[PDB]
């Protein structure tokens, strides 16, 4: 039975990743070799070089039994080996915890403390949608006792079989009825966890536990006023995980009532400018106040002193602070939207700023910021920011600026002039689901065809890489190609279009390497369309279809063979179903 | 609640890990991968906070080995950075001078302080002394 | 080595 | 046409860069990390490497990735040979190849890269000669690497003319699950440690099968090696007109030619297994390997790996002859045996646990590989003639050649 | 620490000279910036001992570039190093003065270069060969206006056989980067008198002698065949490269050759064992080695036709060798080797490499597509696969087995039937989009291809692009082949790819269809449900211009990625 | 003696040749 410690140095010890994967396997032969004795005496050893082989990259499929034997042990080393074998390598879709609801309701009923409170401990972290199932009667018994050092583990408990079983709620309402009288800290928290749990869980139990605002508040004020305490005082802060659950409570409940709203509003005033910011517990604290008040039918003077404080902060120096700011500022985008106009500068200073998730938040509230008055000026800007945006974000900066220009674009031109320039600016940033949207947008405008079709001709010509811009310039064509080219039957004057360089980039393109089977879909239906749209470029497609309709494509060959067969017999129907198709929201 | 909390080295190594969301094997060993990635490769000026697929990665590293959590989008931010701190407060108090090599060699106390700490991704105990106490009780058993 | 170097330092 | 030829590490710290060319800039080695990361992560790892422009050709070594920085359309293959010399003479002078000595023979290395390359076109390669040029505890350059006897150095004097050879046969046999061998391929080896006064000009004569026909004596038994291999010292214009092998022997051990010939005979040991693998119950391993090889040649050391369960455990071997052990870190059951006479047949039942719970992936099925060394037996029938030892001087010389029969890529594909 | 050392390095102790010359050379390798200590360093420059030159030397090329106008402080050390009586020292000065990348300290080395260009030590005369190549490297003007071009061309015709190999080697060099304007190009007594030295050049002499006739380009059968008659005897090279040369220049050669003289059935039968001998290299250069075969294999097939078991891939082969074992053993598929390909492809598809298994999957497609001999065994061997219950795997041989409908559908029937229950709730895209297509052309053998499809019905407006117009293609030819069956199940087609649809090209087919029903149902038989050509497979085999152009490209890096030179560099 | 087969003296050509 070699110790942890030897094994750990013997591990540090190898330098080569195939002699430590050897070192890890010759230890592992001699764990399998002791684990097929059935070895009760240096369990403890061999268990602990398992998880740790197993915490380290190495398979322990064959460790699986000796954890379950090692549960139902009566030592307390053992026990506590087999609690930590099933909470790492032991999960829902192992399999193997069924057998452990058994030694679970054996340990549940176990006078140690400690022994219950780690099976209470394990089954929390390792819930199943079954073990919950028959573990619901158990976990009820213990949430009635008054073990302050098990209340918690039993609200615990409660909460994650809740999680698991949504439809198990029904059964800790009488359970968690007059517990917020609570001493400790512990015991209160978990409570407050709980009925936040059970409020977003169902919204039944919202009126039955919206009574219990004023303790909540009471509480909260009693928590305020002793802000001294050895226990739970970390940096002038006394409980600030209490804390921080008492405003979530708060801004999770009365969110569309007004008497749940005012009876927490004195308090969240009280809070809101008696609370020292200096550290990060007071940050997170003034946050989320600050969330709370925004997600509540509060005061006028509680917003403005949350946009205060949302101003105040977005100007912190600290990355968390702006990341804070820029979180409550985008959650605070409904709501007090025209307070939000005030930080357009910050917003966009934060686009420049060198953090990542800054970054990211800081173009989320410029997208969110959006408005019918703003866009047109905020075009220019979201225009700049994508062109020299990370290639990370050239795509979401794409995708927000056509999701703007379809919500609320101040003209059909100016909206299509700027998808336009997105998509010959995006390139390969452009994700493939918005050519559907555009296809459908371009199908539902019918009043800009000419100059529409006229720029994607143009676009289409310099580059054919893009398989965006490619996919919706052989649909514009497809579309529109009786206006890209007007009285283009036979020769005539110099002009951009002549009948015959479309046809060619569709040749091109079809007969192109950089195809990935969808743009020359898209092309070979254009060339299809434009027998009957176009008549002055006639008799020449034809052939092009019957010599791609060998294609190695089954379904481009497909394509390819129909087209073939409709052009050579059933020239005179082929018109008879060349139709546009309906345009539709 | 934290969906899940791994402790890593700065050379890559993780000194501990605890999920609180039942994933694949394989899809663990990924997704531990990517976070490593990165916060591997993120500047000392990101904020320590990181959105990995809808997820509140927060990165706080007081010393060479750095410290990550999963965290749900619908808590406070600087909640997780206090927890993390308290939590690092009670492992130097319950150890005493915590080092990295004390971490290798006492992992399994480390899985116990956080298991007797934090449950199911949810905090277990506010206080820093109520929790020592109940840890040193539960090792003084045998 | 950087290890021995205490988590805080308090 | 190498740009920088540098020596990393395994934890990516370049241990030494020369750069030849310049052509490169020495911050790129900074990417070929990462890019070799992503590639083995990928599955898309290759020993040419390719950060932008520049790609990274080089292979790894025994601590260190030897990665030569390139730019332009460099032959490929002249570097992979440049660092094969370049990995040879860092064997012959550091008889480890670790990072103690990179860090401790700084002086002697950067001086042997400085010569033997330069502007990326290496120039000396041979470890025996260099050593008379750059030591690690200058005189002018021997002549002999101007003049045109680059492996043979003059004035040389030895007390006795003793050349020692060894004929080292490899039976390599690529043997199907289905029982049918594939590839059967015996590649001979001829290394001579040649120890002589001065610079004897050495005229090999074996009983060739193509040189006993244009002789007429294409009747006897004839190697019929498809490849023959000379070294430098070996003139190919000899070996092209009349299969005359004749060239200069060096000072030390070299080899001087390397037959191969595919094999059209009977496998020397023929190995029987059974696995009576119980669905995650137990495993059965009915092995019986037939010794085909004559009986008057003993095979030293014969050690048949028995690929066994990655997470079998409990292991029970029932044997007949031969210490047969199993190895975790290997995952395989050693058949090891110290002397296997011809004829003799080894019977194995073997008999290891498994576990209840399946695996979570699949882990292949190994081949079996035979480490069979049976030495004073030449498969191939190739006796050597003569050697005609000729010296300006004149002296009498005493030849000696030992022939050593071992097993290849003798692998066993399992069912 | 800095001031230190430069106390040590200002004294007069060759002692503490040296210690710190070590120090500073290990700082610098030890990867510390020691370019601001450069110029004192400068002051030790000349010393008598070897050692601490060298040293200083490197330290000095390795801190030219950063420091130019330190290093101006030099040129006359050079200068007096240039005419030491031992050769060593010269060719190291030599080699540092073309080391140096300094424009303004190459203008005033001409004169050394200039006077150790006629160098009698052979070292000295393969140095100055060396730094007149650098030196024109660096600036080609210089080099032209210095008139080094004669000395090259006259070095050539000298003795000292390696010196003459660099001095060639550096000529190649200049002349590849030159426009190819005046070209080194030399008649056919050059050439013989290179081939006259090329038996005396050394292993790395011996890659520059033969890369010199890779340029030249044979008028006559005469002389190309004196020339594969002297490059012969390479071919039993130890050296890999150096047996890879002589291969590239008898292909070269080869072009010019008559193929009615017994030379090119000699020079074919010759380097087959060429092949086989380097096939056995490291795995390193088993890459390369498969490249080459590669690239010669689409010009001259007829070789390497009987080596089939040599190509097998190993159990320890590396996966870089592996996944171009199975490109050389398609290449060279045969129905002579068709059942060991067969079950070479059936043992690679029991291994654990995911990769591996889908290359060895297409490999099998391919070679079944390329010979329509073995069309039962690939189906029989891709059935088995199928049975034998692997995600990748199945998803390989659906691909392979669309892949073959499409080509040899017409005995095609038999595996339908076993094809209609293989575990359709496999969700890879090309996959289930393969076996649709199967299902709708295939709609003949199996009674129950209406309920199939109803299964990827349930998901078809949001399943892909790509497979949901499969399965409305599939769903078109059973309504036209079987409508009593499939009359609803078309028009639920039709409103869920026509009402509920929104792709551009999936509403536009969708469309299509419903106006062909609706028009004509009897005319959709003709013209939806027609013989389609036979489908003209993607040829693997190269351009025969881009072939041509790539066999003078061998060995080097446009032949391992099977690139064209200009295409690859930067 | 040696593992791998004793050393065998070479002869100098083939004497039954010329």
């Amino acid at each position: 039975p070699i110790r942890l410690r030897e094994l750990i140095r013997t591990i540090r010890t190898a330098r080569t990743q195939a002699e430590e994967r050897e070192m890890i396997q010759k230890e592992c032969a001699a764990i399998r070799s002791s684990f097929r004795e059935e070895d009760n005496t240096y369990r403890c050893r061999n268990v602990a070089k398992l998880l740790y082989m197993h915490m380290l990259g190495y398979p322990a499929h064959f460790g699986q039994l000796e954890c379950l034997k090692l549960i139902a042990s009566q030592k307390f080393t053992d026990k506590r080996i087999g609690y930590l074998g099933a909470m790492l390598l032991l999960d829902e879709r192992q399999d193997v915890h069924l057998l452990m609801t058994n030694c679970i309701k054996n340990d549940l009923n176990h006078s140690t403390q400690f022994v219950q409170g780690l099976a209470l401990c394990t089954l929390g972290c390792m819930g199943s949608s079954e073990m919950c199932r028959d573990l619901a009667g158990e976990v009820e018994k213990l949430l009635k006792t008054s073990n302050s050092y098990l209340r918690k583990k039993a609200a615990l408990c409660a909460v994650h079989v809740i999680r698991k079983v949504p439809e198990l709620m029904e059964m800790f309402l009488p359970a968690t009825k007059n517990l917020l009288n609570e001493k400790n800290h512990g015991v209160l928290h978990t409570s407050v966890v709980l009925l936040t749990e059970m409020c977003e869980r169902s919204p039944d139990m919202l009126a039955h536990f919206r009574k219990l605002v004023p303790q909540l508040v009471r509480i909260l004020k009693n928590l305020i006023m002793s802000g001294y305490s050895p226990e739970h005082d970390v940096s002038g802060i006394s409980d600030p995980f209490l804390q921080v659950r008492i405003l979530r409570l708060l801004r999770i409940l009365g969110r569309n009532d007004d008497d749940s709203s005012e009876a927490m509003n004195d308090i969240l005033a009280q809070v809101a400018t008696n609370t020292e910011t200096s550290k990060n517990v007071g940050n997170a604290i003034l946050y989320e106040t600050v969330l709370t008040i925004m997600d509540i039918k509060s005061e006028s003077g509680l917003r403005v002193l949350a946009i205060n404080i949302l101003g105040r902060f977005l100007l912190n120096n600290d990355k968390n602070i702006r990341y804070v700011a820029l979180t409550s500022l985008l959650k605070t985008v409904q709501t007090d939207h025209n307070a939000v106009q005030r930080h357009r500068s910050t917003i966009v200073d934060c686009l420049k700023d060198l953090d990542v998730s800054i970054k990211r938040r800081a173009m989320e509230l410029s997208f969110a910021l959006v408005n019918g008055n703003n866009i047109r000026g905020m075009m220019k800007e979201l225009l700049y920011f994508l062109d020299s945006c990370e290639p990370e974000f050239k795509a979401d900066c794409a995708s927000g600026i056509f999701l703007a220009a379809e919500k609320y674009a101040p003209s059909k031109r100016w909206h299509i002039d700027t998808i336009m320039r997105v998509l010959t600016t995006a390139g390969s940033y452009v994700r493939d689901d918005a050519v559907p949207n555009l296809i459908q947008l371009i199908t539902n405008s019918v009043e800009m065809h000419a100059y529409t079709v006229q720029r994607l001709y143009k676009a289409i010509l310099g580059d054919y890489s893009q398989q965006p811009l490619v996919q919706v310039a052989a649909w514009c064509i497809g579309e529109y190609g009786d206006l890209l080219v007007s009285g283009q039957c036979e020769e005539e004057e110099p002009i951009q279009v002549t009948e015959d360089e479309v046809l060619d980039i569709l040749e091109s393109v079809l007969i192109s390497n950089m195809s990935t089977s969808v743009t020359r879909g898209y092309a070979l239906t254009a060339i299809m369309k434009l027998s009957t749209r176009f008549t002055c470029t006639v008799n020449r497609i034809k052939k092009v279809v019957s010599i791609y309709g060998s294609s190695i494509d089954v379904e481009l060959q497909q394509r390819a063979v129909e087209y073939n067969a409709l052009f050579k017999k059933y020239d005179h129907m082929r018109s008879a179903l060349l139709e546009r198709m309906p345009v539709m929201e | 609640m934290i969906h899940f909390i791994l402790l890593f080295s700065r050379q890559g190594k993780l000194r501990l890990q605890k999920w609180y969301i039942t994933l694949p094997d394989k899809e663990r060993k990924k997704i531990t991968r990517e976070i490593v990635q990165i916060i591997l490769s993120r500047g000392h000026r990101t904020s320590s906070f990181v959105d990995w697929k809808e997820l509140k990665l927060v990165y706080k590293r007081y010393a060479s080995l750095y410290f990550c959590c999963a965290i749900e989008n619908q808590d406070n931010e600087l909640l997780t950075l206090e927890i993390v701190h308290r939590y690092v407060e009670l492992l130097d108090k319950y150890f005493g001078n915590v080092c990295e090599l004390d971490i290798i060699f006492n992992f399994e106390k480390a899985y116990f302080i956080l298991d007797e700490f934090i449950i199911g991704g949810e905090i277990q105990e506010t206080s820093k002394k109520i929790a020592v106490k109940a840890i040193e009780d539960s090792d003084m058993l045998q | 080595k950087g290890e021995n170097t205490s988590l805080l330092h308090p | 046409s190498a740009s920088a030829v540098y020596v990393l590490d395994l934890k990516g710290k370049v241990l030494i860069c020369r750069n030849y060319r310049g052509d490169v800039d020495m911050s790129e080695v900074e990417h070929f990390m990462p890019i070799l990361m992503e590639k083995e992560e990928e599955g898309m790892l290759s020993p040419i490497l390719a950060h932008g422009g520049v790609r990274f050709m080089w292979i790894k070594h025994n601590n260190l990735y030897l990665v030569a920085t390139s730019k332009k359309n460099a032959c490929v293959s002249l570097v992979f040979s440049f660092l094969y010399k370049v990995v040879q003479v860092f064997s012959e002078y550091f008889k480890e190849l670790e990072e103690e000595s990179i860090r401790d023979n700084f002086v002697i290395i950067y001086e042997l890269l400085d010569e033997l390359m330069d502007f990326g076109y290496p120039q000396t390669t041979d470890s025996k000669i260099l050593q008379e040029y750059i030591t690690q505890e200058a005189p002018r350059p021997p002549a002999t690497v101007t003049n045109a006897v680059s492996w043979r150095s003059e004035g040389i004097k030895y007390r006795k003319n003793e050349v020692f050879l060894d004929v080292i046969e490899a039976v390599n046999l690529l043997v199907s699950a289905n029982g049918n061998v594939l590839r059967s391929e015996i590649v001979g080896s001829i290394k001579m440690r040649v120890f002589l006064s001065g610079m004897p000009e050495l005229r090999l004569g074996l009983n060739d099968k193509v040189l006993f026909d244009n002789t007429g004596r294409g009747k006897s038994k004839s190697v019929e090696l498809e490849d023959v291999k000379f070294h430098q010292c070996v003139r190919l214009s000899r070996f092209e007109n009349d299969r005359t092998i004749s060239f200069i022997p060096p000072d030390g051990e070299f080899e001087l030619m390397s037959y191969r010939l595919n094999t059209h005979v009977k496998p020397l040991i023929w190995i029987e297994s059974v696995i009576e693998k119980h669905s995650h119950s137990r495993i059965e391993y009915m092995v019986k390997a037939k010794s085909q090889f004559k009986r008057r040649s003993t095979a030293n050391n014969v050690e048949i790996h028995i690929p066994v369960p990655n997470d079998a455990d409990s292991p029970k071997f029932k044997t007949t002859v031969g210490s047969v052990k199993w190895v975790p870190e290997n995952s395989e059951i050693v058949w090891s045996v110290k002397s296997f006479p011809g004829g003799k047949e080894y019977l194995m039942r073997a008999h290891f646990g498994l576990p209840s719970v399946e695996a979570e992936d699949k882990e292949g099925k190994p081949p079996i590989s035979v480490k069979f060394e049976i030495p004073y037996f030449t498969t191939s029938g190739i006796q050597v003639r003569y050697l005609k030892i000729i010296e300006k001087s004149g002296y009498q010389a005493l030849p000696w050649v030992r022939y050593i029969t071992q097993n290849g890529d003798y692998q066993l594909r399992t069912q | 620490e800095i001031f230190e050392l430069k106390a040590e390095l200002n004294s007069d102790k060759k002692e503490k000279k040296k210690e710190a010359v070590k120090k500073v050379i290990a700082s610098m390798t030890v990867g510390k910036d020691v370019s601001a200590l450069f110029p004192d360093v400068v002051n030790c420059m000349q010393t008598d001992n070897l050692e601490l030159k060298k040293l200083v030397y490197l330290y000095l090329m390795n801190y030219a570039k950063s420091q130019p106008d330190m290093a101006i402080m030099a040129v006359n050390t050079f200068v007096k190093d240039c005419e030491d009586p031992n050769p060593l020292i010269r060719a190291l000065a030599v080699r540092t003065m073309g080391c140096i990348r300094v424009d303004k300290i190459t203008e005033y080395l001409c004169e050394p270069l200039r006077k150790c260009l006629k160098d009698e030590d052979p070292y000295v005369r393969k140095t100055a060969a060396v730094c007149v190549a650098k030196l024109h490297d660096i600036n080609a003007q210089l080099v032209e206006d210095q008139g080094f071009l004669d000395t090259l061309k006259d070095l050539i015709s000298d003795s000292n056989p390696m010196v003459v190999a660099n001095a060639v080697a550096a000529l190649s060099e200049i002349a590849e980067s030159h426009p190819s304007s005046n070209l080194l190009d030399l008649n056919p007594q050059s050439i013989n008198k290179l081939l006259t030295a090329l038996n005396e050049c050394t292993e790395w002499g011996q890659i520059f002698i033969l890369d010199c006739l890779a340029n030249y380009m044979p008028k006559d059968d005469r002389e190309a065949q004196s020339i594969c008659e002297r490059v012969t005897p390479r071919l039993s090279h130890a050296n890999s490269a150096v047996v890879l040369s002589a291969v590239k220049v008898l292909m070269k050669f080869m072009e010019m050759l008559s193929k009615d003289l017994d030379y090119y059935g000699t020079l074919l039968k010759k380097l087959a064992p060429p092949l086989v001998t380097l096939l056995s290299a490291e795995p390193e250069l088993q890459y390369v080695a498969l490249r080459n075969i590669n690239l010669i294999v689409q010009k001259r097939p007829e070789i390497l036709k009987h080596e089939m078991k040599v190509f097998f891939v190993k159990y320890n082969d590396p996966i870089y060798v592996k996944l171009e074992k199975l490109d050389i053993m398609i290449r060279l598929a045969s129905q002579a080797n068709i059942a060991q390909v067969l079950a070479e492809l059936r043992e690679y598809a029991t291994e654990v490499d995911v990769d591996f298994v889908r290359k060895a999957v297409r490999a099998i497609g391919r070679c079944a597509i390329k010979v329509e001999q073995s069309a039962e065994r690939c189906v029989s061997t891709l059935l088995d696969l199928i049975q034998t219950k692997v995600n990748y795997v199945v998803q390989e041989a659906i691909v392979v087995i669309k892949d073959i409908f499409r080509k040899y559908p017409n005995k095609y029937e038999s595996v339908i039937a076993t094809l209609c229950e293989n575990l359709d709730s496999l969700d890879e895209p090309e996959a289930r989009a393969a076996m649709i297509w199967i299902v709708g052309e295939y709609a003949e053998r199996i009674d129950n291809a209406d309920e199939l499809l109803e299964s990827f019905l349930e998901g078809f407006h949001d399943k892909s692009t790509q497979v949901q117009l499969q399965l409305l293609t599939a769903i078109v030819k059973l309504f036209l082949k079987k409508p009593t069956e499939t009359q609803e199940l078309v028009q639920q087609v039709l409103s869920l790819a026509t009402q509920d649809s929104d792709n551009p090209d999936l509403r536009d087919r969708g469309y299509i269809y419903w106006r062909l029903l609706s028009t004509d149902p009897v005319a959709a038989k003709e013209v939806v449900l027609a013989e389609k050509p036979l489908i003209s497979e993607e040829t693997d085999l190269i351009e025969p211009t881009l072939l041509d152009e790539l066999i003078c490209y061998i060995g080097t890096l446009a032949s391992v990625y099977h690139k064209p030179p200009s295409a690859f560099v930067e | 003696d040696r593992k791998g087969g004793s050393y065998s003296q070479a002869a100098g050509s083939d004497s039954a040749q010329s």
